[PDB]
Order: structure tokens, then C-alpha cells, then sequence
RNA sequence: CGCGGGGUGGAGCAGCCUGGUAGCUCGUCGGGCUCAUAACCCGAAGGCGUCGGUUCAAAUCCGGCCCCCGCAACCA
RNA sequence: CGACUCUUAGCGGUGGAUCACUCGGCUCGUGCGUCGAUGAAGAACGCAGCUAGCUGCGAGAAUUAAUGUGAAUUGCAGGACACAUUGAUCAUCGACACUUCGAACGCACUUGCGGCCCCGGGUUCCUCCCGGGGCUACGCCUGUCUGAGCGUCGCU
RNA sequence: ACGAUCCUUCUGACCUUUUGGGUUUUAAGCAGGAGGUGUCAGAAAAGUUACCACAGGGAUAACUGGCUUGUGGCGGCCAAG
RNA sequence: AAUCCGACUGUUUAAUUAAAACAAAGCAUCGCGAAGGCCCGCGGCGGGUGUUGACGCGAUGUGAUUUCUGCCCAGUGCUCUGAAUGUCAAAGUGAAGAAAUUCAAUGAAGCGCGGGUAAACGGCGGGAGUAACUAUGACUCUCUUAAGGUAGCCAAAUGCCUCGUCAUCUAAUUAGUGACGCGCAUGAAUGGAUGAACGAGAUUCCCACUGUCCCUACCUACUAUCCAGCGAAACCACAGCCAAGGGAACGGGCUUGGCGGAAUCAGCGGGGAAAGAAGACCCUGUUGAGCUUGACUCUAGUCUGGCACGGUGAAGAGACAUGA
RNA sequence: UUCUUUGUGAAGGGCAGGGCGCCCUGGAAUGGGUUCGCCCCGAGAGAGGGGCCCGUGCCUUGGAAAGCGUCGCGGUUCCGGCGGCGUCCGGUGAGCUCUCGCUGGCCCUUGAAAAUCCGGGGGAGAGGGUGUAAAUCUCGCGCCGGGCCGUACCCAUAUCCGCAGCAGGUCUCCAAGGUGAACAGCCUCUGGCAUGUUGGAACAAUGUAGGUAAGGGAAGUCGGCAAGCCGGAUCCGUAACUU
RNA sequence: AAGCCUAGGGCGCGGGCCCGGGUGGAGCCGCCGCAGGUGCAGAUCUUGGUGGUAGUAGCAAAUAUUCAAACGAGAACUUUGAAGGCCGAAGUGGAGAAGGGUUCCAUGUGAACAGCAGUUGAACAUGGGUCAGUCGGUCCUGAGAGAUGGGCGAGCGCCGUUCCGAAGGGACGGGCGAUGGCCUCCGUUGCCCUCGGCCGAUCGAAAGGGAGUCGGGUUCAGAUCCCCGAAUCCGGAGUGGCGG
RNA sequence: GGUGGAGCACGAGCGCACGUGUUAGGACCCGAAAGAUGGUGAACUAUGCCUGGGCAGGGCGAAGCCAGAGGAAACUCUGGUGGAGGUCCGUAGCGGUCCUGACGUGCAAAUCGGUCGUCCGACCUGGGUAUAGGGGCGAAAGACUAAUCGAACCAUCUAGUA
RNA sequence: CUAAGGCUAAAUACCGGCACGAGACCGAUAGUCAACAAGUACCGUAAGGGAAAGUUGAAAAGAACUUUGAAGAGAGAGUUC
RNA sequence: CGCGACCUCAGAUCAGACGUGGCGACCCGCUGAAUUUAAGCAUAUUAGUCAGCGGAGGAGAAGAAACUAACCAGGAUUCCCUCAGUAACGGCGAGUGAACAGGGAAGAGCCCAGCGCCGAAUCCCCGCCCCGCGGCGGGGCGCGGGACAUGUGGCGUACGGAA
């Protein structure tokens, strides 16, 4: 047999990001003493919105604390976010929407957004388009925190990183549905090619191990084992359960 | 319509003339040769292909320096001496 | 040890070639050092090499290298033969003391083979039949 | 081929690791209860797969055999 | 007789079989056994009075120089030479030269852009501009120079 | 009323070798029996192709044709009714 | 005016199949918090998703709206925990021997064991008793393997019997439509029933309309006809009039008869078992190829254990041993 | 009376004409201004007065010398000639095309980078001393130079690809008049051509492509296949079902 | 002589062979032995040539040609004039990009091609023809490609484009020393102090960005390119060439 | 005294040459479906990205807005404006349903005529670029991958075996 | 015997190249694909595939010249055995 | 807070040289199949062969025993004959398959580290003089530099050697 689809989406170069009009990668501030010790301030200039995200983008303008210039960031919106409006960065910034501050420091209960996940990779958890972290409490000694993240899992991480305060700009969006092909057409081309997908039913069983046969019917247990190799791993992949 | 009215969209070119070869099959996609390998150092050849290896090899062309060489080896690489004037 | 450069199968033939993973090199690795010195040193020649430590990762060799330009070298009588033309590139070739290992040649009976020129030229006197011109 | 376990009234489960009563349900013959039916409570059968031994004494701990399935195994 | 058709014979047509030739291949044997950064193999482009192809040659381009030999080359003109002069043509070739790409070497192949010195026009260096020449690739050895190190040290 | 080679197991000899000499364990032999090839003079062996291909066969089917007429259709002889 | 299918716009087998097939918005799941999920790569502190972070990524099944999605985990899968422990390799440990060697305990993962899961693959029968005619069964009991088809629907694109039976449509209907269900073998996201709009989708009937026909006829252009000029190709054992016979079981040649007369032109398709292609339907080959799995050997990948990289300190705990 | 022609470049200046989310006075409900639609206004509407940008439009130097349309001459000719004149006045239109500008709508689509140039914040620094300098994001004029390659023709029923002068395929610019909703179909002008690898003579059958048929109207055929009917516009009228 | 033809004469059962005639012009044959790439009717055999078919099918997609004259030996097809038509501005028109590469233009020929013909042609033989600071390429970067460092690989080499990197050779001002031109001044280079990043070599569009040329005339064939006349952009200038 | 042996029992072999027959080698000659190694192709076509170009005339009439009328408010009707559309007829363009027409040694190794679906967005297309063979790519037909695709082409193994 | 270091000509191979010699070999459909302007023409985008084609005569002495036809083509004449 | 040695690591259009690529019939080092046979086929066979990669030479490689032998012992390596189609391997099937000795062609042996002993007694480069310089060498002169004690040179290597 041939080599399916999605085992072909590994090599790439068809399936690759569409990232031609994205206007950069959505990170936080670097670590250093201003944020570590007190705070700094930064303006909005505007807002934009990134191709293939669906989370507006703020575009938060710092001074550098030891040369000259101003440092351009790209900050993901909190929802309440207007331009002109005073962004704080560090550890004695204050607590409203828009200000990001170290998780061991804030009291727990907070809705935060943008998490970090490891100190000093500048905020990877919560930040898709309106989904939120919340915590439940934190811990002097080890410096730990316990934050729940939006799958419902909680995590136990360090109380060293950041996160801004809010929840992410954008909610609602999977509530209305696309109504169309085309819309739907339009949201994946900004992405990757991936919209178009044909179930393995229909194949031939040359490219799935589903197909085949006289009536459109699998004929094989659609539960999968965790270690199946490549070309096999199709279907519910390691189902503890299958039905509602 | 895979025929005839396919033959008519063939407009541009994928191979030009190498300039270590000579032969038209430098490609200008891949930005490689491949009757000689322009862009590696070592010519291409192989011995699955035994008339493709005596089409280009040394006895075909010019001899432009090396038929000196033959020409001044039965008599001795020598220099620096001339015939003996009258 | 080596394992074989094809991709994730696709070692069509009888059963004994589907093996990939569990296969050496028929080289020692020591030999490998001498080879990778002089490929990137072509105008020097290495002698010999020897270890230096190893790592589970990793194994580390020093290899000596002779300039055959050098006039300390070039005017030595004990030290110019690698100066000939003979020994370009004896890495290439094993001609080194871990290059001669791997080829299994020596005296006696333990080996039986490498008994003309090489390993190669054994094979070649005992496959060549002979044919005289009375027979 | 070697590591295991289990076979029980006319039918389904114990009691076996520790030997001291072969037991519990369900089908049957009946007896009670309620004015009567139903439901319920009770008495009675009829049986430890097989051989031998250790033992005060065996279905029970042992060894060998008939009927099964769990595994791991395979150059006439 | 006719016209048409078949066979045979002569002669004339299509065709190039057979035969005899052969500056060519195949096989075996002998001697030697030699490429290149002082730029290999290969490729491109040009060169004759009339020159398309083959061969030869490289802006000195059907060959330059020297040696040997000695009256020609030639398809047609032409003109050198006196062959009583190193002298027409040939072979040898040991001197000189050898355009561009190409391991290809300033950066990439569009034949476009660079820089550092020297020289001549610009000028009488005072910067542009133009022309010519020499350099400017990677890997690596010895040595030289300038450096770096909260590496090991002494002087301070 | 039952089974060749090779392999394995067991049995027997004061049996041979175990490759420089000697001892022992082991191993290889010699002879006999067993562990089986039921396709039974003894390969180790699941399907599908209507996406199929190759070499063949009228040694071999799916038409017609050929012999025969079981069957079908048709026509007779006797005569209980 | 109706029936079926697909909701639709769209796409699809360039060169026989434009569709009821694919896709599609919607619906319901599965895995994954980044040393992760899926995948590529011979290889690497590699790479795609990822200029990404659960309103995301990747793998699925179904196919608009409305309504509903019933029962079954016995089987095959998937998944969960677990000293409650059968099996279990390498390495390590203990014992015997002069040693190779043998034995024993220990014994990971995975299989078993025990739960969960059917919008996972899938399946959804009998028998017997049983209602005031009969019939039937509202009810009760049993297996095989876990229940025995619930809501709905149909002689369907699904019914062998079959042209099932009834009504309508016709003068006449194996067609169509509307009902019955006993359904060889209907059926609920292998989705069932509907359903406004739409379809170069598949069928039935009615009006108009007509050469489809009754039943053919006539006209025009360009060919075909001839001539000037130029001019091939397929095919060709030889060639060519038939009846019967036999033959290798259907003759152009053989036999017996009929008989036959140069050279041709325009049609024509009866024959030449015409030509085009070593039949592809069938079989054989110890000839292959594509695909599948409960075929025989393997293997990539993946999980688990040991050794090395692998250092430091402190308690505890299991076995062995000493042992009252 | 029917047809042809009846004009001015780039570069600058001036003036029309558009646009401003530019400014000054002033403060408005009895709400006002205003577009096709919108939309705006005490965060300043109207009303006045100014400012900026585009100015491809007109005039002006170019520039009437040249070009074009007529008429008449010179040179036998060989001549890039010599003259006469003219190249004018206006209005229209949901007119077609292009361009500029304003405004609105749609996105689970937000619609490119870099070379290069410019403006501003700052004042590290400079120059000169009472007639002069440094400066001149060069104000006006003046001098020199701008090096290398392609530039012919076809661009398609004959120069390309399809074995060919092959009814096939191949990416783009402009688009007259009439009829007509139309860049639909038909006719004509400018421009282009000889009917597409040949002509002549007849008008047989069978053909291919068009048509017509008295009466019936699908009785033909597996099957209304083909052919045929309706068809544009205006005024009425328009059912079942349905999301 | 070989080879070939033969209505001639013959021989041998036969494979074949010997003479006669004609063509031909240069080598050839018998016997004894030796050796082989040694004998053709087929293989849907290979190569090459030639027949019937056969002067046959055919030279029918897109409405259409006619008259007179000229050249010539020759005219249905060439040219000119007239008439009638068609393409009908989404053209059978006027220009380009890709592609073609002399096919573009003049003269001459009609041997071969233009499936008839041809006085004609994109056929042949002679010559000629493409002129740029302003039109494009050249410059920039996109999707991407691709070195160095680094890692991998037995290996040609492979991975990757900021990732395990001492990745700048640049610049202002000042100090030291020197040469150059009238070493007053300006200029040159070496060292020292000082400042310094920017995301990485490089390639990548004749439809993306990209400063700046238009009118008339002129050739058999080129013209925003040649001439005439009007401008415009960039770079330079030391002594600044002049004014403001 | 029995038994097994290719033995002795007063040799017969060696070398060379020829013929016949068998075997291995290409093996009397030609013939496959196949398999492996190394390279070449995305100028056709399949898809993604970048940069450009284009798509008459009309029909239906969504939001929003204006006016009038009816009323008791609640609010509701009427007449306008408006131009929304994976809308409709329809041209250019894209494609190929039907006549199973023409042709079918053709204009053509897939074209032509009429009749057709769509024609503002899941539209078409140029150029550049990326994905290369057990691989790619595929709105999924085992389709396309240079007239070749249920595993392309080129050369070798190979004169593969039958 | 003395490994975990090293050097060393000769007897050996040679279908590439240079310069030769020889043949119980083939003689232009044979022999290398190529006796000749052959890896040429030509084909495919490319990797690659890849031909056909020898002979006048001793010496061109290659037919001067007349005539028909425009000419290709003829009749004469002439050269050569 | 600096200077001066040493070790590691850089920049050079530094001074002077070196390697790249091609041919590739023969050779060396890897990698490496399937056709085919076994009347199938999977071990086997094809075959360490075809293909792929790197490297030189006129030859290459190998080469002077950690050898063969068990003999009354031979004695580097290379090639031929023979051993031999043998021992042996092999679904013990197909098939695969050496080596000793002997006769020949040729025949040549040696050098280091270490152990030690000698005043680093050694070597490379730059300047000057003489000779020849068209395969840049010999001798002399230079408190002229560098390498070298983290070891150069001489004696000296298993056949013993050194004093
Ligand atoms: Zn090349």
C-alpha cells in the first residue's frame, strides 16, 4: 500500500503554515530587572488582527531600560483593551485587565490568559482566542502554583512565570457556525491545507486501511492501540470509551 | 484532452544549455545540471551507462594539452636546451 | 554499529537482508577516525592514531599527521619514504595498523584467506580458471 | 512438550489452602399459615470423576489416571 | 487479323544481389606506461583570399621560432623566394604563445557588480571619469605579526 | 491393520576417534528401537481480483454446427370402457 | 400532477461512465498541557503541524432543517488498576562439579483475571404454556451467545416465490401511484422517517406540439458521378458460379451433376467461417502483479528489563542470614 | 444636400474645476445642515473669511518655423522644395472606455516584503568679529560624464507546440455607426482577405447539413430519442406546499 | 579470370557438374589432408527493393467569385484597374509576452517543396537589415533556493538558514609620524583612545517595487534608439565656476 | 563355520585424436507477466504558496432609512429609497449532458455542429516556486505524475527463466 | 613464535593511453555503432537512444562545336580499348 | 593594574609550499542486491558478483611469523602446477569448497618506541661569500631567529644488545 494522508502530512512542504501575511510570533516580554524586581510601563498603539488566528493582536510599545530605543512587542489582547491605554510589566504592577505579573504574587482565584508554562519562555498556555486560566492556590515553599487550565486539567507549576490579567479578546467565536463551504474554504486557506477531508471510507483501501469493499462500511474495530505504527494508528486513537 | 491540445501549453522550458557539459540539460528549477552535475564538484558518470561514459570522455575531444604531453614524452621531457644552431 | 541507510522498511528481497538495526561495520572505528582526518586534511598523511578516551555517545582518537613537504620530514632518510606517491591517502586504503585489522590478513591458518594480494585476490585466484594452451 | 487450576444430589453453587456434617438453593411428595387462592414457612429423598497410600479418621493433604481451558513453546 | 490475359526468348526500364578489390574493424603478442592550481579532462566561441562540414589552430589563431630535409602548395588567382640564400613546402619540435566557461579561484552566473596598489589620458593628485597591468576562493603545514582569556603564574 | 534421508532420544560393547602425548567430563561414530511425513516412495504454505497481466490450450467449458432422442412435441397398432 | 435519490453552490474517472459518487456547513466522538498528540526522516541538541496552546492541533463516523437515535460488552477491538497474582526472556543471585555445564529461587513489560466502553466493529431467534368460536397472544419460563427489531418504513434502488393481494390510472398495463405485512434477507449516526428550494440525476400519467409513425413525398447546399492535374492505405498461399455426398462432423478447389464467353462502369452489403488484435469470458502453468487477513517466515516503528555514560548524602523497606 | 478633415507633446507658470477627518469669528431645539443612499453637529451645525492638495482640464514659452486639408508654381529629373489660404463657433447625453476622488457594504478571507528616499526630536560641534567667514536635505545659472546586454519579423485557420502551411491548444492592450436592454444576434465604415492541400461539366441512387408536408397527433420506439411548441416587452392574474 | 544471362550440347537416380554463345575486365580451378561463422521456403523472421489493389479511395468544416490589361514561351490561381462579397471593432484589424532564430527586406532562379498549377512563396542563391543615461534587464525582496559555523554520514556528501559561533575590517572626533601639490593650508595612510548591533554570505520576478523623453521627419527592411527641436534624472567638482 | 565388499585368484593401463550420448555454463535460435541497482522528469496534469490579469446586459428584491394612513397606548399596514446574494436568465471565459449526430486508414493517436451546466466566488488563468516512484499528489475516479500509471521513464544486471 | 609500531624491489595483472608487430579471423545487411564530414545527421524536456551511406575512368581525356525545345531533356559530332 | 613569561584559542590579500578535478583496463578499502538454480520456495545458490562510494600507482596489495608442522623437521612475501573437485560446509539437497607438504619462476633484508649511554652532541627558517644551478643542492661565516628536555641526533631491535 501507498502512503496515506496525514502520514504524508509529516513531511510537509503541502500542509505547511500559511505564514506570508501573519505579522509575527504572539510572545511576551523577556526576563530582566525591570520586569524582575519592580515594573514597566507600555503604550498601545494599536490593535491588529493576525491572519489565521482568531485572537486580535495588541501592539505594545516599551522603552528599553538601558539604550535608547523603543522595544516593539506583540502582545495578545485582553479583552478591554483600548489604544493609548498604560500596560504594566513586571512584578509590583498592579492587578486589572491588561497587566501582566508573576502568578506567585497575585492571590489566587484571578482569571488570567497568555500562561507560561516554564519561567522564561514568554507565555504558552491559554491564549487561543477566549479561553482562560484560573488558579486555585499557591504554595511559599518549592515556590509552586496551582493553576486550572482551560481542558479542565490542572497543573502544578512554577510560581516564577507570568501571565496577563483577562481572559483572551475574541470569545464566541465557534458559536456562530460557518453556514457555508466557502467560509469555511476562506478560514483554513489563511492556515494550511488541511479543510478538505475525505473520510476513509470512501478511499480505497490502497490509501486507508478503512476501505474497500462493496458497501461503505469499515469492517474492523475503529478503536485503535496507543503503540499501532504509522498507516494503522486511524480512527480513535487509545478510546477509553466510544459512546456519549 | 491529454493528447494533442495538451501539446499546445508547452511554452516555457525547463533545461538550458550547462556551461561544464554543454549539453542542454542544466535545470534551471533545481538549479542543477545532471548530464554532468554542474553544481557538484566531482563530474557525474556512471558505469551502468557504458556508452554514455566514451560519448565525453578523454580521448574525444580537443587534446589541446595533453597530446604535448604524449608528444614530449618519448622525447624525453627535457628543457631549457635548443638543437644545435648552423 | 551502522545501521542501514534505506528508509523505514523497504528491504525487498529474500528474508536474510531484512536485518537494518543489528549490523556492524565491517571497519573498526578507530580506522573511521583515520579516515575522517585525512579526508578533511588531504595535504597531509596520518601514520597511525590511538585512543584517547570514550563517551557512551562518543569515542575519541588522536591521529598523527606528517607534512610530506616539510623539509624536516623531506630530508630525513628514516621519515621520506611516506613522501612517495605510493602512500597517497593510505587511510583511503587501510593501509594503518586499524585499517590492516579490519582486512583479516595475516600468517598462518587462522585466516586461510588474504593469502594472494589482498582479501580481493584471494578470491579472484581461486574463481579464475585457468586455461592452458595444450589443457 | 512443561508451568497451572477446576470436575460435587434429578440440575447450578460451597465446604478443599485446614481432614471430624456432604451442605445451600432450584425442581418434586406432602404438612402448616390465611375463611379460601396467591405469597410465605417447614419435614423427606436422591450425590463428592477414578485407583492406592500416609493418617485416630479423607471429597479435603498426597501421587497416577479419564473430561475441560489458561498460558507460554516448536528442525523428524 | 483484332483489344485484353498467360508462358518463354531478345532488347530497353526499377532495383543494387553476386563476384573481385579495401588508407577499416576484431583478436592475440611486445615495448613503454606519461594528467592537473606553472590551471587537467571536457565544453563554448572564433581563425584561411575565395571556407559550409572534418581536421588543425587560439586575437601571434590553417599556425610563430629553432633543427632536419631541400623546390614546392595547388581547386582557382596571387605573391614572395634566386634553391650562389637558415631557403618554398613537409617532419621533428627542445623556444614563445595559448580567447571564455570549466577542480575554476574576488561575489553569482545576469556576463552584472566589487574593492586594494601601480601606470597613462582627466589632472600636472585635487577628487570624479576612462584605459591598461598586478592582486583579492576554500582546506591545511612551518614560520612571522597583532591579539584574547575570573587558564596557570611571578613582577607589582 | 502402516512410513525413506537428515535431526533428536534411548540401549550395547572393559568398542573407535576426540588431530602433539596422557587422564576425565563432554562430543562425534558403529548396530538396534522409537519421535512422521494420511498429497501415505515422504515441500514447511490462507484468500480475492469486475483494475489485472503473460505463455499457451479447442488436450477444456460458455454459441452454432455433428451422433442420440432421456425429456418436449407429433403419429401409429390391440381394445377394458 | 406525482414517485425515488442526493439537501443545496461546487468537484470527480484528461481519451466510453457528470451521477444517487466525492466534497460540503451541521452533528457526535477519540488523543494531547510541549521531554506532549499525530507524522516525516539512514542519521543527528533533526524536521512539519508550530510566526501554533484545548473557542487549538491531529485522527475519525454521519451528512442541510424537524423529529428520533431503542436493546445487547456474550465475541473481536480499545481502555482502566493490580502484589488480589497463573505464565513470563535477557541480565543478576544461591547450590553442586576439576570446569564447561546443570538445578533452584527471584522473575519486568505483554498475555491471562477483574471493571468500563456499541454516535467501537458489530448483532437484535426459536420453543412451550396462555384471552368466551377458531385464530391470535396482553402475561409467564428456558437456551445459544448478551437482548431478541423498539420508534418508524416497504413488495422500495432492499421481496426468491412474483406478473404477491386490493383500489386507481387504460378499451387493454409484468409499468406508475395509494394501502397490507407474514419482511428469503427493512430498520435507527453501518443513521431511520420526513422534507420548502434545486438537480444536463432515475421512472409514471395529462395538455399543447409536431413526419416517431400511419406513408412516404418534394426542394436547397456540399459530396458521391464524369473530366483537367496530383494521388495513397488496410489486405493478398493460389485465386474466386452453385446443389448434394464424404471429409476434421458447414467446400472455391475432391467426387457426381448443374454448366461456364473478352474488358468493364455506378451501386450493394448474401458470402469470402472478410480485415482490425498470438481471446480478455473458461482452463492449465508448480508464470506473475495489485489488495486483504485468523496464511508461513521476517522487519521498520513502539513498550518493557539489564549493562555503560551514572556522581553525592540521609533514612526506610523486602528477602537471605544470625537467631531467642 | 451625402462623405472626409477641422490640432498641439513632455517639461514649468497662471487660472478654471474637484477634494479636505485643515484653520479664524460665533454658539445652535421651534432642532439644524445634507446625499441616490448615507451621514454630521456644544469633542462645535449652519452662516461668513481664509489655508492646503490634485490640478492629466484651459491659456501661456514649446508653437506654427513644424504637422495636416486644398489650390497654384520651381527643379526634365536628381529635389526632405516654393508660395496662397484655412486648421472656426457652440450645446448636449442613465451615452461606452480610462483615470481621479468621495462614500457605503462583506470577511471564523483583513488582503506582501525589501532596496531606496524624505521629514521631525536633539544640539555633540563650526565660523566671524564690525567686514568678512563656516554654511548653503543646493535658491538661480554654468561644466563634464552616464559604462555592459536585448531591440529585425510572426505572435496564429502559414513563422509557436501538436512528425505537417494540422477545423486542436497557447498569456495580454484598443474597440466606430445603426437596430437592439446589452461588449447578445444581423447589416455597414476604417482596417484585412480571396473562401482556406485545386477547378470545370451535369444534378443519378445512397449520404451529411438544412427545410416543408393534406388528416390523425406518440397509435413508433426499451424510453416523446430526435424533431416540434412556447419564447421579447406592457397590462392583469398566479394554486398546492413551505424552513 | 571471377561473376551473370542463355529457345544451344550434354552427364549423373539424385545432391549437382562439364562444355557452346553473349556481357564482363583480373584473378581462378582440380586432387591429397586440415579447419569452420558451411547449404533455407516458411520462424505474425531482419534489412532492402518491387507488385495487385490502382490511376482507385481521396484532394467537400468556416456563403464567392467575374471582366479587361501588364509580365511571359506558357495565366483559373501572379500583379494592376473595375464590379460583386466576406471578417463586422469579444475581427480574417492594428500591437505585444512565451516560444521560433533570419523565417524581416531587395534582386535573380523555377533543378527539388508549397498533396493542381504557378511568372508566385515563410523554397533556393546572392547581399542587406535590429543603434537607448530617460524602453526593459542590470538593483531590491516575496514563495522559496542555497553556502560558512555547527551536527550527521563508511562515503560522493547529507541536515539546517540563526540554529552548540571570537560572525564588525565600518564610522565621527582627538593624539602621534610621514609623504603629496605653491609640506601656510588641504589631502593620504599606519597605530592608539572612542562609537557601533541588528539577523546574517548569496541567489531568486524582462507581469511585484524601482529617479529620469517627448513632438516631427527620415529607411526596400531600425527607430520614445537615427536627424532636427525641446527637456529631464543621477554622480562629480579640489582651487569651489558665477551670482543670490 | 556363516555373512557383507566396487576385492585377489600370473597385469592393462597411460597419453593423444575422432565420433556418439548426458550435464553445467547464454547452450539449437526468438519470445514474456516479473525483480533488483543507479539516475532523469511537476514545459501536460494533481495540490499548496508568492506575484499579476479578467469576468456585458437584465430578473427577484435582505438589512438599514424616509414619508403617509390607521388607531387607545401597544404598535400595525401602505408607498418609496436601498442594493445584500457560495441568487436567477444570460455574453466573454471555464467544462463537456444529449443527438450515443459528423468523422472514425478523420481536421485531429479524442476534433467538429446544434442542444447544454455555470458565469462574483468552493471562479478562471499566466509566470515563479515546492512536493519524485513503493514516492509525490489526489472535494477520492485507483484519478494524475510529459500521448505511458492497480506502481513513470532511462541504462545495467540480462542474451533474466519458461 | 613474540601480537597489539613501521619500510622494502623480483617473479604477478593489465579489454584505458602511447608506438608497434602478427593473423588457418570478417570483407561493406559481414567486421567495432562508425572503412565515408560517426557518436555525425536525427529523436526525446531530460537522463539517454542513434543510423543509412565504399567503388566512373590508366589518365577527366567530365562530352568542344551544329540543330529542336524556355529549360529540364534529345538528335548529331567528339574522347576513351 | 599594569607589565613580563607559559598554556589554550583566533585574525590575516602575512612569508614560503601543499590537497582538490579527470582517466580508471589492472589494484586497494568499504557498501552491496535481484534475476537464476534447488523442476515450487523461505536456509542455501546466484554472490561478496552486477550497480554505488573513496583512493593511488606503472604496477598495486602483501611481505620478513604471536607461521607450518609432530616430521631424521621445514622457514619473508608474490605467481604456476599439484594436493583437489580433496578435508570440510550444505532443507547433508541443489550445490559450495580450501589449506599443508613437494616441484618450479624470482629471491634482499631491515628500521623505530622502550631499555640505556653521550654537555641538544639534533633539526627548520632568514642575511653574506664560493661552486654549479631548465629534477634549489654542497661548504664556510652570522650572541641571526625558531623547534626541541611534554625528548632531536649517534650506538642500538630479539638473529640478543650495550659498557
Ligand atoms: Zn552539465
Amino acid at each position: 500500500g501507498r502512503v496515506i494522508r496525514g502520514q504524508r502530512k509529516g513531511a510537509g512542504s503541502v500542509f505547511r503554515a500559511h505564514v506570508k501575511h501573519r505579522k509575527g510570533a504572539a510572545r511576551l516580554r523577556a526576563v530582566d530587572f525591570a520586569e524582575r524586581h519592580g515594573y514597566i510601563k507600555g503604550i498601545v498603539k494599536d490593535i491588529i488582527h493576525d491572519p489565521g488566528r482568531g485572537a486580535p493582536l495588541a501592539k505594545v510599545v516599551f522603552r528599553d531600560p538601558y539604550r535608547f530605543k523603543k522595544r516593539t512587542e506583540l502582545f495578545i489582547a485582553a479583552e478591554g483593551i483600548h489604544t493609548g491605554q498604560f500596560v504594566y510589566c513586571g512584578k509590583k504592577a498592579q492587578l486589572n485587565i491588561g497587566n501582566v505579573l508573576p502568578v506567585g504574587t497575585m492571590p489566587e482565584g484571578t482569571i488570567v490568559c497568555c500562561l507560561e508554562e516554564k519561567p522564561g519562555d514568554r507565555g504558552k498556555l491559554a491564549r487561543a482566542s477566549g479561553n482562560y486560566a484560573t488558579v486555585i492556590s499557591h504554595n511559599p515553599e518549592t515556590k509552586k502554583t496551582r493553576v486550572k487550565l482551560p481542558s479542565g486539567s490542572k497543573k502544578v507549576i512554577s510560581s516564577a512565570n507570568r501571565a496577563v490579567v483577562g481572559v483572551v479578546a475574541g470569545g464566541g467565536r465557534i458559536d456562530k457556525p460557518i453556514l457555508k463551504a466557502g467560509r469555511a474554504y476562506h478560514k483554513y486557506k489563511a492556515k494550511r491545507n488541511c479543510w478538505p477531508r475525505v473520510r476513509g471510507v470512501a478511499m480505497n483501501p490502497v490509501e486507508h486501511p478503512f476501505g474497500g469493499g462493496n458497501h461503505q462500511h469499515i469492517g474492523k474495530p475503529s478503536t485503535i492501540r496507543r503503540d499501532a505504527p504509522a498507516g494503522r494508528k486511524v480512527g480513535l486513537i487509545a478510546a477509553r470509551r466510544t459512546g456519549r | 484532452t491529454k493528447g494533442t491540445s495538451s501539446f499546445g501549453k508547452r511554452r516555457n522550458k525547463t533545461h538550458t544549455l550547462c556551461r561544464r557539459c554543454g549539453s542542454k540539460a542544466y535545470h534551471l528549477q533545481k538549479s542543477t545540471c545532471g548530464k554532468c552535475g554542474y553544481p557538484a564538484k566531482r563530474k557525474r558518470k556512471y558505469n551502468w551507462s557504458a556508452k554514455a561514459k566514451r560519448r565525453n570522455t578523454t580521448g574525444t575531444g580537443r587534446m589541446r594539452h595533453l597530446k604535448i604531453v604524449y608528444r614530449r614524452f618519448r622525447h624525453g621531457f627535457r628543457e631549457g636546451t635548443t638543437p644545435k644552431p648552423k | 554499529g551502522r545501521k542501514r541507510p534505506v528508509p523505514k522498511g523497504a528491504t525487498y528481497g529474500k528474508p536474510v537482508h531484512h536485518g537494518v538495526n543489528q549490523l556492524k561495520f565491517a571497519r573498526s572505528l578507530q580506522s573511521v577516525a583515520e579516515e575522517r582526518a585525512g579526508r578533511h586534511c588531504g595535504a597531509l598523511r596520518v601514520l597511525n592514531s590511538y585512543w584517547v578516551g570514550e563517551d557512551s555517545t562518543y569515542k575519541f582518537f588522536e591521529v598523527i599527521l606528517i607534512d610530506p613537504f616539510h623539509k624536516a620530514i623531506r630530508r630525513n632518510p628514516d621519515t621520506q619514504w611516506i613522501t612517495k606517491p605510493v602512500h597517497k591517502h593510505r587511510e583511503m586504503r587501510g593501509l594503518t595498523s586499524a585499517g590492516r585489522k579490519s582486512r583479516g590478513l595475516g600468517k598462518g591458518h587462522k585466516f586461510h584467506h588474504t593469502i594472494g594480494g589482498s582479501r580481493r585476490a584471494a578470491w579472484r585466484r581461486r574463481n579464475t580458471l585457468q586455461l592452458h594452451r595444450y589443457r
